[PDB]
């Protein structure tokens, strides 16, 4: 039987199938409840709509983001986020097929416990196994050993992986990402003399952070010919027609990951975290932590970020000259397409939560299954 | 019976290959192990190692367990309610690595050191099982 | 009156109520011509219509495992038991919306 690979993310949740090359379902992270009181029959309206349904109907519906930077907060939501992702996103029933995982790094044990025991209580699966993004994230590259970058929507982290298993001491956190990202840009848009105050205006920002915005080789000197620059200044047409230029902005949005600083806090950056994160590990690790370093998530499809990612490594590391930053073409969905990797494998049969084992070990079989 | 018979019980399914009673309460020595191997080896220095306060110097190069380097990956020895010690074997030159798991009872300490290909969740389990064997019978 | 037993939930049974009662005609003539590809009485918002009360896989297998007297469901279940006899009507109505769609 083919398995299914779902991505629980901050801003965007993935399913599909194993072994296929892209996820079929790909659909933000809100569930909608009816705005306005009123009740009739209307011929059976939804009490309410998750994902795309959601989407198309927003209007009418107040939306909940349920994970708040990276890290599950309401757990009735995401259970309706997942019977979603199972019975009508993809029209399965989850207890014939397994299911991969996907969790935040750093995450709480509680949050691991209550996410195993929800899966087998409730939805009763077969088979599970919790993944960190980064781990899957190798997995999309197809190595087995190193650090990985992960930037999603919701927190961003490095984690060193040795044999597929992440070591949680020295996996480090920086607290922004794409939806930092986007509140910084209309930060920035509202400083050039813009104004976001609506929905939609907050979807065109998201999709001119798809579009435009790219992270420059240098910073010190793309800011010195930034006024000079005749092909750094974009914009962008709102469908009712309004224009949104952005200048400089374009590389000033994803260069907070590189620096922190640009918007008020202390935090070390994407590099820096990555290169304390490697310092903080055994020895003998680090050649394979420079030689298998991946980025992920869609807060690096900001192009120019690898040999940016490259010449920050260069700077803080003197060893770090000839190895490569690798950066594939998908890691919008590299937790998904390395769960995909994963779960497709023979080799991955062993590895699974079966239903037995949580009823002799409790939820306590998450902290050692999974690691 | 003795401690050599709960060796025995520990190498009934033959999934581990080493297995060690360690006091570090009452009499603190290597009260039983498996003869021949690493674990035979431990000394109590490593036991306070393990038993020490120092929860952060271990992370910089591993430990040390019968002599053999290995490296730590998660640490809840001391909390009440996991009592668990997670090590890989380190190795040089490709040499093949293996899972350790270390465990409190009231009286002992449970070390396991597991096989080639053989994960380490299994070892953790069946010792997790074996300390609170000990533990419900005052051990 | 028998029980008119249905696999569904009255929303669905309505609202194929409402779009079958509207034609004039019983349901072997809907399903004879879905299998006859006629566009006569098929524009856009009817077909899509027809996709938005598709049957459920569950649904499916409930009625195919009703091996008793068809005279004591619905008239719903009728329509669904007779499109279900129909070999590969789901892509045949998916082309016929496309082409009116794609001409409109
Ligand atoms: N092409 C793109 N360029 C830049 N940003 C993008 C692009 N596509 C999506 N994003 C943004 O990046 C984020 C999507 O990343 P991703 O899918 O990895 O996040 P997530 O899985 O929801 O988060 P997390 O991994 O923290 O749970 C969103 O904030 C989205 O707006
Ligand atoms: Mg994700």
């Amino acid at each position: 039987t083919t398995a299914l690979v779902c991505d629980n993310g901050s801003g965007l949740v993935k399913a599909g199938f194993a072994g296929d090359d892209a996820p079929r379902a790909v659909f933000p992270s809100i569930v909608g409840r009816p705005r306005h009181q009123g009740v009739m029959v209307g011929m059976g309206q939804k009490d309410s709509y998750v994902g795309d349904e959601a989407q198309s109907k927003r209007g009418i519906l107040t939306l909940k983001y349920p994970i708040e930077h990276g890290i599950i907060t309401n757990w009735d939501d995401m259970e309706k986020i997942w019977h979603h992702t199972f019975y009508n996103e993809l029209r399965v029933a989850p207890e014939e097929h397994p299911t991969l995982l996907t969790e935040a790094p750093l995450n709480p044990k509680a949050n691991r416990e209550k996410m195993t025991q929800i899966m087998f209580e409730t939805f009763n699966v077969p088979a599970m196994y919790v993944a960190i993004q980064a781990v899957l994230s190798l997995y999309a590259s197809g190595r087995t050993t190193g650090i990985v970058l992960d930037s999603g929507d919701g927190v961003t982290h490095n984690v060193p992986i040795y044999e597929g298993y992440a070591l949680p001491h020295a996996i480090m956190r920086l607290d922004l990402a794409g939806r930092d990202l986007t509140d910084y840009l209309m930060k920035i848009l509202t400083e050039r003399g813009y104004s976001f105050v609506t929905t939609a205006e907050r979807e065109i920002v998201r999709d001119i952070k798809e579009k435009l915005c790219y992270v420059a080789l240098d910073f010190e000197n793309e800011m010195a010919t930034a006024a000079s620059s005749s092909s750094l200044e974009k914009s962008y047409e709102l469908p009712d027609g309004q224009v949104i230029t952005i200048g400089n902005e374009r590389f000033r949005c994803p260069e907070t990951l590189f620096q922190p600083s640009f918007i008020g806090m202390e935090s070390a950056g994407i590099h820096e975290t990555t290169y304390n994160s490697i310092m903080k590990c055994d020895i003998d690790i680090r050649k394979d932590l420079y030689a298998n370093n991946v980025m992920s998530g869609g807060t690096t499809m900001y192009p120019g970020i690898a040999d940016r990612m490259q010449k920050e490594i260069t700077a803080l590391a003197p060893s770090t000259m000839k190895i490569k930053i690798i950066a594939p073409p998908e890691r919008k969905y590299s937790v998904w397409i390395g769960g995909s990797i994963l779960a497709s494998l023979s080799t991955f049969q062993q590895m699974w939560i079966t239903k037995q084992e949580y009823d002799e070990a409790g939820p306590s079989i998450v902290h050692r299954k999974c690691f | 019976a003795g401690w050599n018979a709960y060796i025995d019980n520990l190498m009934a399914d033959g999934t581990c290959q080493d297995a060690a009673i360690v006091g570090y309460k009452d009499s603190p020595s290597v009260w039983a192990a498996v003869p021949g191997k690493t674990f035979v080896n431990i000394t109590p220095a490593e036991v306070g190692v393990l038993v020490g306060k120092d929860r952060s110097s271990f992370y910089v190069n591993g430990l040390t367990l019968g002599g053999q380097k290995c490296s730590v990956i998660r640490d809840s020895l001391l909390q009440d309610g996991e009592f668990s010690m997670d090590l890989r074997t380190k190795s040089t030159g490709g040499a093949p690595t293996f899972n350790v798991t270390v465990t409190k009872t009231d009286k002992t300490l449970v070390l396991l050191m597991g096989k080639e290909g053989v994960h380490g969740g299994l070892i953790n389990k069946k010792c997790y099982e074996m300390a609170s064997h000990l533990r419900r019978s005052q051990y | 009156e028998p029980k008119e037993i249905t696999f569904l939930d009255a929303k669905k049974s309505l609202n194929l109520n409402i779009f079958l009662k509207q034609f004039k005609c019983s349901n072997e003539e809907v399903a004879a011509m879905i299998r006859a590809g006629d566009t006569t009485k098929f524009d856009v918002e009817v077909l899509k219509q027809l996709l938005k009360l598709l049957p459920e896989k569950h649904e499916i297998e409930n009625l195919r495992a009703f091996t008793e007297e068809r005279a004591k469901l619905a008239s719903a279940d009728h329509f669904y038991l007779l499109l279900l006899a129909i070999p590969c009507y789901q892509l045949r109505i998916e082309c016929m919306l496309l082409c009116e769609g794609a001409a409109a």
